[PDB]
This record gives C-alpha cells, structure tokens and sequence, in this order.
C-alpha cells in the first residue's frame, strides 16, 4: 500500500528522525492494515512492498536491512501462541514505539560513551552517522579534553556539510581528504567511523572508504570505531576484497570521448573486516567482538 | 603490641606560620587542596589508634564543629574525637601538667607534635620499641630520622 | 604553564604564564598574572596586571585588585599587622589601606 | 553513596576499605576470598521482604565498592557473578507468581518487546559456587598445557608476578624425555626480585634457565618459539591486565616476529566492564624507587609504573579451566557469569 | 636580465622541457653577458641569483637542485690546468647542448625503458608528470597493449585535465577515489608515479595522498615504481614521516572562525619511505638499489 | 649439483665440530637425481642427510636457521634465476616467516641485465617427465615450469671470492666489473 511516495518522501530530511526510522514505521503501518494474523495474505504483501522497495533502491542495503528486522521481528511476536488480539495489539503498537526507542538508545549513548574521553586525543568523524553526531555533541557538553575534525567526502558534498555543522558548534576545526588522510598515522589520536549499516561480525557499510583507513590504522596499531544507534543489524558475508549490490559500476573504463558525456564511476559503496576494528559502539550494553553475530544466530535459527 | 592511645600537640605552632594563624587553629586550615588533619588522622590509624585526642586550644567552638563533621564522631570508627579543652595560651611543659590534671594516660601512650604524614610502615617500628622495652627498664621514647641528599642546603 | 598547582573553585579567563606554583582555596588567577613560587590563600584573589616573584606569601582576605609589582621574599599580612602589605583593596606600591 | 545505613548490621566495609588502601591484602585469591566473606556477612545479617528493594541495595553497595577502590577487580567479579545468580532465581519466582516461556533457544528482541518469597538460600550457594570456581585454576588447564610446548622448541617468558604462570611452567617441565630451554625477562623497576626467585627455583627443578637482561631480547628473538603474558584481570573484548610491567614491549616484538603468544589467566579475573581507558585503569608506582636524592630531585621527575595494559590485536588464545576460549569470543563467557542489568550500578 | 622573466615566459606550452633544464639553460644565459673570465665576480653572484630565486618561489622545488647540479657542472669543468678562454668558451656552449641531451634522454627512456607495461599490466598513476605523459603515448605508438587507471585529483580539479590529454589518444580510462584506494586493488596491477622531487633518503616527494597508496601496495606486495625525468635530486631530507621543507603548512589545524571557509587549505604535498623503490626508470641506464644515495655521494665526495 | 657448492659444503664439513644439519628438497622435475647424488657424496665423506618433499616447506620453515643456494644466473635489484624447481615459494615462505639466505655466486655468473617483467622471465618447463601417454591432454591443461626467479624481497647475503654484498648494493660490484653502454645494442 505505496512505499515508492514514502522513499520520495525522504532522503536528505534525517537528523530529527533517522531515515530508516521512517521506512520502518511505513512498515509496520502497512503491515496494520491487512491483519498479521492471516500470514497467507500479509507475508507475501510484505515480500512484494520489499521487492518494490529493492527497484526503488540504487545505492543501499540499509532499508533492506531494517525490513529483514522488522520481518524477524513480527516473527518472534506470535509466540505466545495463546490469546491471538493481544499480539496483535502490540504488533500495532511496535512502530511508532520503535522511534520511541531511538530516544532511549541515544540517552543510554550519552552515558556509557561518554567514558573514553582522555587527556589530549583529536577525534576525526568518518561518514554520516547522526548517532556519532549526538555523542560527540554530548562529549562536548561534558567538556573532557578532545578535537573535532571533519573531512572532505565526496557523494553529493556530505563532508562539507558535516563540516559546517560542526562550524554552528564553535569547535575549532581542520580538514582531511580522502588522499591526504596518509599522512595521519599517531597525531590524529583515534580513528572514528559511523555506520550506515552493521551486518554479521565486524562487516559494516558506509560510504566512498573506509576498508583503506581500516587498513591504514592496522599499519600505524592505531585503535579504529564503529559508532551507531540502533536499527541496522544484517545477514551478510561478502566473498572477495569488497562485495555488494552496486547501481554505480566497478571499473567502468569509460568510452572514448572528446567532449565529456559520463566519467563519474567507481567504488562508490565500502565494507570493513572483522580484524581492522577494535571497538563496536552500540547502545545495548557494552558489546564489542563478536555479538551481533551471535545475536543474527539467536534470531534467525536458520 | 596492641591498645594504644593517640594524643596529638595541636593548636601549638601558631604564629610559627609567619602571617597566618590568628582566627580560626592552625590545623583547620586547607593543606593539599583538603584539610591537613585527616592525613596526620590516617596516619595515626595506620600507626594504631585506639582513641583520639587532640589538645586544642585557639577558639574551641570551630574544632568542636570540625569533629561534629568529621568521620571519627559516630559509632561506626574504633576510635572517637574528644579534644582536651584548657585555660588559653601556655607551651608544651604547661600542656603536658594540663594532660597530667585532666588524668588519662596510660603506658605505651603516642605522643605526636604538630602534623605529620608519611608512608614508612609502622608496625615493625612499635615491635622494636617493644623489644627495647624487654630489654631494660630504663629505656625512654622513640625518635624518627630519616636520610636525606648527602649534602645539607635547604636547612 | 609550567609544574605549578591550581585550587579548588580558582576561576581562569585567559592568557596567564605560570611556573612552579602552589594556589590554595578560592583564588581568581585574573587576565594577564604572574605566579612564581608564591602562594595565594584562601578568598585572597588576583586582578588584572599583577607580576608576583619568587617567595610572595599571601594570607587572608587579600584582595589583589588593580596594577601591582611585588619583589621576591615578600610577605603580606593575613588575618582580619606586623607585616607591610594589608588586607584591604591594592597591595601596596601606592599606599592604601586604613 | 557512602556508608550511613549501616548500623549494627555490617562493620568490615571500613575494614575491607583499609585492606584495600594501605596494602595488608596480597594476590587476587586473598581479595577475593575477603569479598566472598563479605557477601557472606552481608547475606546473613541484612533485612529482605522486598527482592527489588534488595537488589537496589546490592547495587547501591557495589557502587560503593567501585568508589572505593578501582584496581580491584575479582572483588568486582565475584560481586557481580552472585547478583547474577540472583536474578535467575528472581526471574523463576517471577516466572511462578505470573502462573509460554521458551521458543527453541535463547533468542534477542527481549530489550525491545516486554518481558513471601525465598532465596538467601540460593545466594549462599551462588557464593559456595564462585568458592569452588576460585578454588584451583592450574588445576584445569595443566591438561591442556602439556599439549602445546614440545621437544627442542624454545620457550620466552615475561611476568613471574602471576601465581599460576609459575605453576603452569613446572606442570610443563614435570617431564623427563622432553627437553626445552627458557628464556626470562627481568622487568626492572617492578618484578626484578620475583624473576630472580622464578629463575631460582627453575635451577632447582632441573632445567636448562637463561637469564634475561631486559635489553638483550632483540639478539635471541631468531630462537624464540612461544610468548605466555603474566596477566591478573581479563576484560570485555578479551583484553587483560596483566601483572605488573615489563610484558607490553616482548609482545610488541613478538607481533612483529609473528611469534606464538599465549594468554594464561582464569575467568574469575574476567570482568563484565569495558576498559574504556588504560588511564583510569593502569596506576603508577614510585618514582623513589628509581632513583635516590630528594632536594636537588625536584627538577629530576622520574616516571615509572606497576601495571600493563595488552591490546585487544596482540592476544590470541585463552585456554581456561573450562577450556580454549578466544579474543572475540570471550563476551558470551562473560554473558554466562554476569547478566545484562548486572553491568549497570 | 633575470631568471625569473626567463621562467615567466615559458608558460602555455612545455611539455617538451624538463625542469632545470630550461632553469639551467637560463642562468647559462644570465652567465654569458657580465665577463665569465673571472670568478671572484661571478660565481658568488650567481649564488646570489639562486638565493634571490628561492626568495621568490611561490610553490616550485626542483629549481634549487637544478642550480646545484649547474654548479657541479661549473665545478667540474675548470680542472684542465691550461687556459682560461677555452674553458670558459666551454662553459658558454653547455647549456643549449644540456638541453638538447635532456631530449635525448627523454627519446631513450621512451624506447628503451618501457617494458614494465606490455602484457596488459594495468598502471595505477597518479601526479601529472610530462615523462609519464611521454611513456605512455610513446606506448600507443608502439602498439604494446595497455590499460590506464587515474585518481581523481580534485584540489584544483587536475584530473579533468588529465582526463583530457588522455582523449587524444582514444583509449578507455577510469575515474577512482582516494578514500575507495582500499576497495580496487583486485584487477590493476601496480602503482606507478609522476612526483616533483626525489629525496636524499630514498623516498619521493609527491603530491597530496601518497603514504597510504604506498601502505596498500606493501600490504598486496605489488612492487610500487617511480617514473620521472631523473635530475630532480632535491637536496632535502626527510628525516620523519612527517617532517619536510614545505611549500604551505604541515595539516593546517584551522580555527572555528567563519562559514564554510578554513577548510579548503588540503595538505597537497606528502611523503613515504625510502623502502619501496623496487626500480626507478632513469636516463644514465636503469639503475635504482641505491643509486640516488650514490650519485649525491659522488656530488659531495663524501 | 655444481661443483662449487658441493666444493663449499665439503669445506664446511671438515670442520665437523660446528654442528650443521642438511635438509635437502628434491626438486619436483630435473633436481631429484642431482639430489641424490649431492647425497651419495655427502655419505662418501659421512655427512647426515635428510630428504624434503617439495609440498612440506609452511610445516618445516619455522624450524629452519640458515638457507644456502647454489644458484646460476644473478641480476640487478638483488634477484637471482636458480638452476630449476620451487624457489619462489619457500622463499614467501622465509618472508613471511623470517628467515635468513645465504648465496655461494660468483661475479662473472652475475648479469648486468635487469628483469622487469614476470611475464617474460620465468621459463616454463616439459610436461614429458609428468603425465604418461597424451590422450587425457585434450580437454586438461597442465601447467609446467622448470626454472624460476626470486624476487630481492628476500635474500640478503651473496657469498661470493670477494666477500658477501647486500642484494640492494650488488649493482654497484656489477659495475666495478661491468659497463651500461653493453646491454642495448
């Protein structure tokens, strides 16, 4: 019952309300309609609207990511296997409770995050991830000892952005580019990284490179961070160096040309091993090696 | 070896700090960032305390105060805080015939002037003077020296 | 900055040279001061534009306000006498006081 | 939260405090054991009716606990292992008073959807539990100890410090047809003594002892087979402190070689708490202790400390009483002594 | 007379000179008007010119290697013990035949040494050097079959540029990030490079992203290689990984000042060690292992 | 198999006091019989011999001190071509393990000429001496070489009349017998 408006909708909206947020609630509102009580007619309709979502989809695996929760989700629900409303009622419920939760998880961020801060170290924020913006803001409100440093990404200009965000702040601020990122080995004293995705163990997904800083902060032992909220949790393992669903293509040695027709292509889209990271920031707890993994296990069964 | 009384010279050395010491006792006053009397407290403990006192003098009303707060006034420590309260004015002699008046002395008793507070365990130092004691009965009291960097300068 | 210590509640505002110091209870280290091997006591607090030397001893309630230059080994009187350099505002270069 | 509530209740909290600061307490064992003594004077004399109160309560206490005193860690542990074993049996209680429960396996989503009365006895039996589990560590692990090092290879050792290390090194040379030869770092300024009386004692069990002066493990590090960290307190993403200095530079080296380490320790010294820092946690020992002189000594600050820290990179396996757990697993270990609001004071 | 109008005008075309070469020919030029008889009055004037020359820079390095290398020349030529006149008429000659021999060297590095891209090895290069330029057209001539692969240089949008000189020959290209460095090293071979400078240590003096590059072909062990011109020893050490004399400022850490401004200052210049020269393409023969080292000690004669 | 190495190592072994052991790797195609007879006249002398399968060298090389080769053909950057069989390997093997090499060359057996491409160098080898009778070779494809290069990423002494030279310096002795005008002609 339309998603394609919904994806219209929203893309560069976020920071009061995170994307996939939305795209769950969307979810769950269409999942209130045609009763998840009769599986025979509500699965298949979720498997169409995910299909639809997919063909809409360009550059991401994210929103797949939250509908596959969300699916789990609905799945874990019905066993109780006694009085069939209740369930049913708190299904309803679970949509708009689950942008509740984000609050919470941020609050929660704010108070078991906060503690790493130490005498002198320069942070450097990678990507765009709204819950790494929060925790810095909060480390800011505390006033430890830290350096706030932005770089010079390029999608659709989002480091330039993230740059002039951190401007409204006050915080005195210096730039990195994605090729003069090698000269930072120890100056720079810890690596951050938001995430746009977390998938089974140490896999996540962000934006145009993470997997050569990875590999830059193993060279230099350097301590290197995943930083998210809660929403992104996947079922994926890729093969090679870097494997994923892609619109912008992989080595595409573009046709002769004299007067500039299309050029802009590459490896638009980066994953990160389980070796390079050393810390996982996650509001559940406090949880590093290995247990989202151990989570997707619990979940899935499969 | 064990039940020992501590009694400790204070409110003494007053006007020795060149400017300060006047209105509230010499030893309420804020040493490292936090008063100076816990250290020499802590020490005492460490050393063997079994109970407190002190032979305050300069305006009493205060130190009563600071034992009202303190953490030695309640059930809870070994050892309370009841400092002895004399006629105003008088030097270390004067103070030891005011003790001697007041009566509570006993026979290993602690006698520290002024305010303390180092690392070196005590213990061993109580068992030596012990075993001093066994030997003959007219030995004294006990000094503490320490050695310092060959040559003297800053004395 | 160098090797010296800073109290409780000592409010800072900016660009002050300090080296081997000791400050004690409520002192306003104030815009542009000197603290060299000098100490400052409790509710006594600095101004603007003082240069302090080696030994400067400070007691109660001196309230260092407005331009000074005191000389090393200087001693400054404390309770609420004996001592040049009093209690009340400016330490003295150009006498004040009663 | 200090002490207040506590009336003719509970005393050696100040006793247990003294312990901890001046130093009459030594090994993690004796810690341990005083706080296992605690637990057990805290079970038999506090006031219960209410079990939510209760459990505030113990945390309350185990916040105290941790203002006290932060280098203490097994204390911690022990502390959050019985709270632990509480709250399974409050949760079965809870289970009954309700009176659906299990669908195939422990499963997730927990967090996100909703979840007269006795249990002294439980708890007193949590504490007999965590008593057998300290009892003997190298009684579990020497199994799977002789099963590594072999004939002809070369041992380097770093940290005598920890108790069970040694004992792990004579449950290794108790043969007679396999030979091997060790190699000993000193640690200067902190473990000198206690390498001296290792080496002696290796000398006087009939094997082949080398002595290491600290700078000359670069000119022997062609020979080296296996690298063992004295460690005394594990962490959450596998991480450990170990005993006292003079360990993170040999495994730094023995990374850069690409050179077997192995991490020997027990998990009651696994903690359910992040280190966040190694600042907070690693603390300094004293600067005396280096060089003599006091008053020309005030330009000459010297820096020396006690405790390591490891990264979470250089480790790669913890063989336990249990068995082979490893760095990016030891989470779930964790899981299974300390629960999920337990973390938490 | 100066140098520097000499330099001035030399501007659109190029391509064709090569460093000190057209430097060297001008400060020839500068010699053979005030009397080249004596020398009290004109070596140290000369020095002087150099010295006012360097003054002057605004963001050019190899131009005080070029004067050494002259004064070696000058050094090296009055040792005949005979007469002053044929000695001096030597001098005057060699300039116009030092740039002459510079062609020629450039002809034989074009024919002789290139085959390091012959059986489809695709070149990863980056840095806008003409003798790189040369080699590869010079390639297409040849025939011998290749593949190109650039990064994207946009600090002051060269790659454009690059992009275009690569349309005349009418072969298929790619555009590649330097934050995605770590996600393509599957299909191209090795790494290849146009520099400004190369380092008494061994390193090279290059543009804005270059330790991390090399970082990554150490980790993939394909052998990183330098192409240049080779008179462009700049007497420089690099005694750190990041410590050089330098054009602007060493990662400027800016201030929170204004809107969208003090960021754009990227560290466009950079540096890697001295253990990554597997060979280095020069025209007295290929010769590399140590052979920077070498020629600096015959230089100096220590 | 040449009479200098053997020349070498019978040297070494009269002095039998230093305690030397002799892995010996057979070498999958040509090296087998020379093997065995550089064996045969160690046994002649009484010098222990133990005998390397070609596949065993990850499980063998954490335990290895010392490596000599007796190889052929020496070049520029610090590389050698040896005289045939798996070399390339082991030493990847020795670089990733780190292990030290030693070289008995002389001189005149090194070239001025300098390898450049992997593809041209490595000289693949017979399939004569693999796979009895050719009916099988239609639809498979078996790939063979004889004799290999070596990268300078590894080796680090050549043990020559004169002395030992770092392979990152052994141009410069190239030179101090040889020119740059005779290569290219």
């Amino acid at each position: 019952f339309n998603i394609t408006e919904t994806y219209l909708r929203f893309l560069e909206e976020d920071t009061e309300m995170t994307m996939p947020i939305a795209a769950i609630e969307a979810l769950v509102t269409l999942l209130r309609i045609k009763t998840p009580e009769t599986a025979a007619e509500m699965i298949n309709t979720i498997k169409s609207s995910t299909e639809e979502l997919i063909k809409s989809i360009p550059n991401s695996v994210s929103l797949r990511a939250g509908c596959d929760i969300f699916m789990r989700f609905v799945l874990r629900n019905l066993h109780l296997y006694g009085d069939w409303e209740n369930c049913k009622q708190h299904l309803i419920e679970n949509g708009q409770l689950f942008v509740s939760r984000a609050k919470k998880s941020r609050n929660k961020i704010a108070e078991i995050g906060v503690d790493f801060i130490a005498d002198d170290d320069i942070i450097l924020v990678h990507g765009y991830s709204r819950a790494v913006f929060s925790l810095l803001n909060h480390a800011a409100n505390k006033f430890i000892r830290f350096r706030c440093v932005v770089t010079e990404s390029r999608p659709s200009k989002q480091g330039n952005q993230l740059y002039t965000l951190l401007e409204q702040k006050g915080i005195p601020v210096t730039l990195i580019v994605d090729s003069a990122v090698g000269a930072v080995i120890d100056k720079v004293d810890k690596v951050f990284v938001g995430a746009e995705g977390v998938a089974e163990s140490g896999g996540i997904i962000n934006l145009v490179g993470t997997y050569s800083v990875g590999v830059l902060a193993h060279n230099a032992r350097k301590p290197f961070y995943v930083v998210t909220e809660s929403h992104k949790f996947v079922r994926m393992f890729p093969l090679s160096s870097d494997d994923l669903p892609m619109a912008g293509p992989p080595l595409d040695f573009t046709r002769r040309t004299d007067d500039l027709e299309d050029a802009l292509r590459g490896p638009t889209i980066d994953y990160t091993a389980q070796e390079y990271i050393t810390a996982l920031i996650t509001d559940l707890g406090v949880l590093t090696p290995s247990a989202v993994s151990e989570e997707l296990i619990k979940m899935w069964y499969d | 070896e064990d039940r020992l009384q501590a009694v400790v010279l204070t409110d003494s050395y007053e006007t020795r700090f060149m400017p300060l010491t006047a209105v509230k006792p010499r030893c309420l006053l804020p040493l490292a960032n936090v008063p100076l009397i816990e250290y020499t407290l802590e020490f005492l403990a460490k050393a063997g305390v079994h109970e407190v006192f002190l032979i305050c003098s300069s305006h009493a009303n205060q130190i009563n105060d600071y034992i009202e707060n303190s953490k030695w006034n309640l059930p809870w420590s070994p050892f309370k805080i009841t400092t002895i309260m004399s006629p105003e004015a008088r030097c270390t002699g004067d103070v030891m015939r005011d003790l001697d008046n007041r009566g509570i002395i006993t026979g290993d008793f602690i006698l520290v002037s002024g305010d303390v507070l180092t690392n070196i365990d005590f213990s061993k130092m109580l068992e030596f003077h012990k075993k001093m004691h066994l030997q003959d009965k007219d030995h004294i009291s006990t000094m503490c020296l320490s050695k310092a960097s060959t040559y003297p300068k800053t004395r | 900055i160098e090797n010296s210590v800073i109290g409780r509640n000592c409010q800072i505002g900016e660009n002050i040279r300090i080296k081997n110091s000791f400050i004690w209870d409520d002192c306003i280290i104030g815009n542009n001061s000197i603290i060299d091997h000098s100490l400052i006591a409790s509710n006594a607090t600095l101004g603007s534009n003082v240069r302090l030397n080696d030994g400067c001893i400070i007691g109660f309630n001196v309230k260092i306000d407005d331009n000074m230059d005191l000389d090393r080994n200087t001693k400054i009187s404390a309770s609420p006498q004996d001592l040049d350099d009093q209690t009340l505002a400016v330490s003295i270069v150009g006498d004040k006081g009663v | 939260h200090p002490n207040a509530a506590t009336s003719d209740v509970n005393v050696t909290i100040d006793t247990f405090v003294a312990k901890l600061k001046r130093r009459q307490v030594q090994g993690s064992y004796a810690i341990a054991l005083e706080t296992l003594q605690l637990l057990m004077r805290f079970i038999s004399a506090a006031r219960w009716n209410h079990v939510n109160d209760l459990i505030e309560q113990i945390r309350d206490l185990g916040n105290s606990l941790e203002k006290a005193h932060p280098t203490a860690f097994s204390c911690g542990n022990v502390i959050r292992r019985i709270l632990a074993v509480l709250r399974d049996e409050v949760e079965e209680d809870t289970m009954s008073t309700t009176v659906v429960a299990e669908p195939l396996i422990s499963s997730m989503f927990n967090l996100l959807q909703k979840p007269k009365t006795d249990y002294r006895q439980v708890a007193i039996q949590g504490i007999k539990d965590l008593i057998d589990e300290i009892k003997n560590i190298d009684e579990g692990i020497q199994q799977i100890a002789i099963d590594l090092i072999h004939d002809h290879e070369i041992l380097l050792t770093p940290t005598p410090d920890s108790k069970t290390v040694l004992k792990f090194l004579i449950t290794a040379r108790e043969r007679s047809n396999r030979t091997f030869t060790v190699l000993v770092t000193e640690g200067f300024p902190n473990n000198t003594k206690n390498a001296h009386e290792f080496a002696k004692k290796l000398a006087q069990h009939n094997i082949e002892t080398l002595v290491v002066p600290d700078s000359a493990v670069f000119a022997l590090m062609s020979r080296v087979g296996k690298v063992i960290i004295g460690t005394k307190a594990v962490f959450v993403n596998g991480g450990t402190i170990s005993s006292n200095s003079g360990v993170s530079s040999v495994c730094e080296c023995a990374r850069e070689f690409r050179t077997p380490v192995f991490a020997v320790a027990g998990l009651y010294k696994l903690s359910p708490l992040y280190p966040f820092d190694v600042e907070k946690f690693v603390e300094f020992g004293g600067s005396q202790r280096i060089l003599p002189r006091m008053d020309p000594r005030k330009r000459l600050d010297t820096v020396n400390q006690i405790t390591d820290y490891v990264p979470p990179e250089n480790i790669d396996i913890y063989i336990t009483n249990v068995g082979g757990f490893n760095p990016s697993f030891i989470y779930r270990i964790a899981w299974d002594n300390y629960k999920q609001i337990d973390v938490h004071l």
